[PDB]
């Protein structure tokens, strides 16, 4: 009785995932819920809040999740707002939902579907360590998180009896354009073997150029960037240096079918287990707009409820500010061939090559 | 502490007014204010503006230069010293105190001066 | 500034209980209480209600003060009337501007 | 070439002033104006937005908040659907300072300073008075924990921190135990910024327990003297004020004056592609529009209604006007001025907190 809809953007396949949903007999569970698929071509804000607002009105819904191949960029903070203005709790799984966002505000229930900001550097600096490079940089932009990420790895360094010893920390930032001759200096200045890398597509295209007009991008040079650089692993605009390793979310050997299964299961043990544990469910109204009464009552306790999973022998324990805390990253690299490979695996703290 | 209510007490017009307070019991050096609320006869009434003992004297918006009070330790009074008077402005006037405290509270009164 | 407004021509007879509403103009009575002052013909009005639930020492008990929000007015309720409760009542507040005194009533 | 900018005002007299306005300026390439008023809810608030933007591309979105009550509700979709778009935003009456992280609102200007800029104000004026020793006393919030850091980057050049901060959780009943804690450590000077419906309960619990009495000093910013704050506080509490917070007829002139030469300055460039003028059909950005924003900061204007204006890298005002002002027997009353320099004081004595006319040392 507790309905739920799935949204696709990407144009999969429809017909062929129905037994994720259908066949599943849920024993251990007593919700028994519903399910209901709409796939269109919606990218602007107007069509998908007009779309939500649509499934809103039509009939016995709640929290959805969201399936978008594509690769946007405010898609997240869309949905933010959204869950924010609405207390239906909605989380997505793959593509552009499954970048990081800065922070949700107070009262948002959006928990997204891949790896945080802090393990990534966790596993850039073990992965570092696993070969003995140790000797490296630090090079990012005005991306939000960057802090973090600078704070995570100067005390991840500062508690440890391997010798770490950083250089330089270059703050470049694209905005003040036209003054491109410091930019030039400052990156011909850097000498370590090793570069992390934080920036984004767009930007990351720019700096490949102009390392490559500079010629530090020869033998004795390896460039290390985050997942979001990657984007997508099929798309590449020939400029990635050859020899850039990035750790990624595993996309090839995890199927979408696993993901919607493993999300209706969320909701349904999250709903089950405070119905059983509170005797009530919430109902919010079925109205997008127009009602200033629809909010007879705060409602985190499902906030509260989502924190916590146990199906199939399986964690799926989210954070407050809303990541995975137990994902299966793959290591790849950029052969000759401009192609992706899995060169390493990681999974709960281990870590494996081949 | 009592006051009453002193001062020459004219009527013609086209003139000064001065009249001054009494105060006996009390220590003008503290930390209360003076009121000298106006009572037009027949009619309601009508606040004219305080005065702290040692510098600074608040008012009215509507006959704000038109009026000036002033203030004397020495020989323990305070006075009034409206100007440019009319002959629509006849009423009888009032000395009051205020206590500080948080709020305002215009008691006790004065006995009331004719004019 | 602003006005304050007063019902007029208020009087029974003696042992009834009688509510005066003072009602603000324009805004709300929120941030600033009122008080209510008496005043006998040919004598200086004097102070009987103060934060509208606090009452002067002597002062009788008959006399009391509520607040309403609602109608932005101030209710003073007379108990048991006596023949000395016919004088002139006024209402009187003020704001982050200056003070400013109500009509008032006379009550016989 | 013709181009047009697109406001989201509050009513229809601001709607008649936007019109006047823009009449004006292109009496000094012809622009025109388009106007939307406020709705209730977020959610059509932003879509109408983006379909007024379809309707001609607007290069820029003049918004402005009500006086209605939920704070950041009015200006929140506005923003999120520029930064879905890029193009720029200017706001007129919002003094929040959660939109001052320049890392989830790309695109957003101020014409007024936010809330926590009031912080040099403080500075200066216990560098006038001879005060060394504060007490800070915040909320547990955004704002707070912003007022508190920027204080403190401020202070570090003296190398004389703040002797305490005390952070209060938003919205209770009983902070009594922080009063209590707070009232005798060594020091007078009290500085408080928190929200009025919060500032109210720790104004009642400071008279109960003797702190108004003399010799303590009270400072303050603008929420704890707006509102039914007013109801408790003691006699001698400076607050700051902004001179022309207010009257929007000046800021809308000074935003269209500024946001006119902006557009006049750009196109005498080159390289150059006309806005998305979608909503629903298109799906993509408006590249050539960092470069506006980046030409409109360095926007320094020559003269006008409200003096000099000028930006900085934060999408805030420089070169405030604020007025220092005493509570006197309830009834405030203008003392000081503040034009960027140092404070320039008026013709009349203060009153420090619990009476007497003589400035108080703020140590025991």
């Amino acid at each position: 009785s507790i309905g739920i809809a799935v949204i696709l953007v990407g144009t999969s396949d429809e017909v062929a995932i129905k037994d994720a949903h259908e066949k599943d007999d849920f024993h251990h569970l007593s919700v028994v819920p519903r399910v209901e698929l709409v796939a269109m071509n919606e990218t602007d804000p107007k069509s998908i809040i007009t779309r939500i607002c649509d499934l809103m009105s039509d009939r016995k819904i709640q929290g959805v999740v969201f399936a978008d191949d594509t690769d946007q960029e405010a898609i997240a903070q869309i949905l933010d707002f959204i869950s924010a203005q609405t207390l239906t709790p909605i989380l997505g799984i793959h593509g552009g939902s499954s970048m990081i966002m800065a922070d949700k505000d107070e009262s948002s229930m959006f928990f997204q579907f891949g790896p945080s900001i802090e393990q990534q550097a966790s596993v850039m600096l073990n992965i570092m360590e696993e070969y003995d490079w140790y000797i490296f940089s630090i090079v990012t932009t005005y991306f939000p998180g960057y802090q973090d990420f600078v704070n995570k790895i100067r005390s991840t360094i500062e508690n440890s009896f391997v010798g770490w010893e950083l250089e330089e920390v270059l703050l470049l930032d694209m905005s003040l354009d036209d003054g491109d001759s410091k930019i030039q200096n400052q990156l011909k200045k850097l000498q370590s073997p090793i570069i992390l890398l934080y920036c984004t597509k767009e930007e990351a295209t720019y700096i490949f150029e102009v390392a490559n007009s500079v010629g530090l991008t020869g033998y004795g040079y390896t460039w290390i960037v985050p997942s979001l650089v990657a984007g997508d692993t099929d798309t590449v605009p020939s400029e990635f240096p050859t020899g850039l390793i990035s750790v990624s979310y595993d996309e090839w050997d995890y199927g979408l079918p696993a993901r919607v299964r493993d999300g209706i299961a969320i909701i349904t043990t999250a709903a089950s287990d405070m119905l059983s544990e509170h005797s009530f469910i919430p109902e919010p109204k079925s109205s997008c707009y127009n009602t200033h009464e629809k909010r007879i009552y705060q409602s985190n306790m499902l906030n509260r409820y989502l924190i916590n999973v146990t199906f199939e022998g399986r964690d799926l324990s989210f954070s407050e500010e809303g990541y995975q805390m137990h994902p299966k990253l793959v290591i790849i690299l950029l052969n000759k061939e401009r192609k992706w490979e899995r060169v390493g695996k990681w999974k709960d703290k281990s870590l494996q090559m081949k | 502490l009592q006051l009453q209510e002193s001062g020459p007490g004219l009527v013609k017009p086209s003139q000064t007014l001065s009249l001054t307070c009494t105060v006996s019991g009390g220590s003008i050096s503290s930390s209360n204010w003076w009121s000298w609320v106006r009572q037009p006869p027949g009619k309601g009434l009508e606040w004219i503006g305080e005065i702290y003992h040692s510098g600074n004297t608040n008012y009215n918006p509507s006959l704000k230069s038109r009026v000036t009070v002033s203030v004397d330790k020495s020989k323990n009074q305070f006075s009034l010293k409206l100007t440019s008077v009319t002959a629509a402005d006849t009423a009888v006037y009032y000395c009051a105190r205020d206590v500080s405290g948080g709020v305002n509270w215009f008691d006790p009164w004065g006995q009331g001066t004719l004019v | 500034n602003f006005m304050l407004t007063q019902p007029h021509s208020v009087s029974e007879s003696p042992g009834k209980t009688v509510t005066i509403s003072c009602t603000r103009s324009s805004g709300s009575i929120a941030s600033n209480y009122v008080q209510w002052y008496q005043q006998r013909p040919g004598s200086a009005p004097t102070t009987v209600i103060y934060e509208d639930n606090q009452r002067p020492s002597g002062v009788p008990d008959r006399f009391s003060g509520s607040i309403d929000s609602s109608s932005n007015s101030a209710s003073l309720t007379i108990s048991g009337l006596k023949t000395e409760d016919e004088a002139d009542y006024y209402c009187q507040s003020y704001d982050s501007s200056t003070v400013v005194f109500g009509g008032g009533t006379k009550l016989t | 070439k013709i181009v047009n900018i697109g406001a989201v005002l509050s009513t229809r007299k601001h709607e008649q002033m936007f019109r006047e306005a823009v009449n004006q300026a292109n009496k000094r390439i012809q622009l025109q104006a388009t106007s939307v008023t406020h709705k209730p809810n977020a959610i059509q608030m932003a879509l109408s937005v983006c379909e007024d933007l379809i309707s001609s591309q607007v290069y820029a979105i003049l918004v402005s908040h009500p006086p209605t009550p939920n704070d950041h509700f009015t200006p929140t979709p506005v923003s999120y659907t520029a930064g879905f778009y890029r193009i720029p935003v200017l706001g007129l009456t919002t003094r929040m300072s959660i939109y001052s992280d320049k890392s989830i609102h790309l695109s957003f200007l101020r014409t007024v300073p936010p809330y926590s800029h009031q912080s040099s104000v403080w500075f200066e004026m216990m560098r006038v008075y001879n005060w060394n020793h504060i007490i800070l006393l915040v909320s547990d919030d955004h704002e707070g924990r912003a007022a508190q850091k920027r204080l403190e980057t401020l202070l570090e050049e003296r190398e004389s921190k703040a002797e305490k901060v005390l952070q209060f959780d938003p919205g209770t009943k009983n902070v009594t135990a922080l009063l209590m804690e707070a009232r005798e450590l060594e020091a007078r000077v009290i500085i408080l910024s928190a929200s009025e419906d919060d500032a109210a309960t720790v104004y009642r619990a400071a008279a109960m327990l003797d702190m108004t009495g003399s010799g303590y000093v009270w400072l303050v910013g603008e929420r704890e003297i707006s509102g039914n704050a007013l109801r408790y506080a003691p006699d001698g509490i400076i607050g700051l004020q902004l001179i022309n917070g207010k009257n929007e007829s000046a800021h809308i002139s000074d935003a269209v004056g500024v946001v006119a030469q902006a557009v006049h300055e750009l196109l005498e460039k080159e390289n150059i592609t006309d806005p998305p003028r979608g909503c629903v059909g298109n799906t993509n950005i408006w590249k050539t529009g960092p470069l506006f924003k980046r030409v409109l900061m360095s926007s320094k204007y020559a003269d006008g209604v409200t003096g000099r204006v000028e930006f900085n890298e934060d999408g805030d005002r420089k070169f405030a006007q604020y007025s220092i002002m005493n509570l006197q027997n309830r009834k405030l009353v203008q003392v000081g001025i503040y034009n960027g320099t140092h404070v320039i004081p008026n013709d009349r004595k203060i009153i420090w907190p619990g009476g007497e006319t003589e400035k108080p040392r703020g140590y025991q």
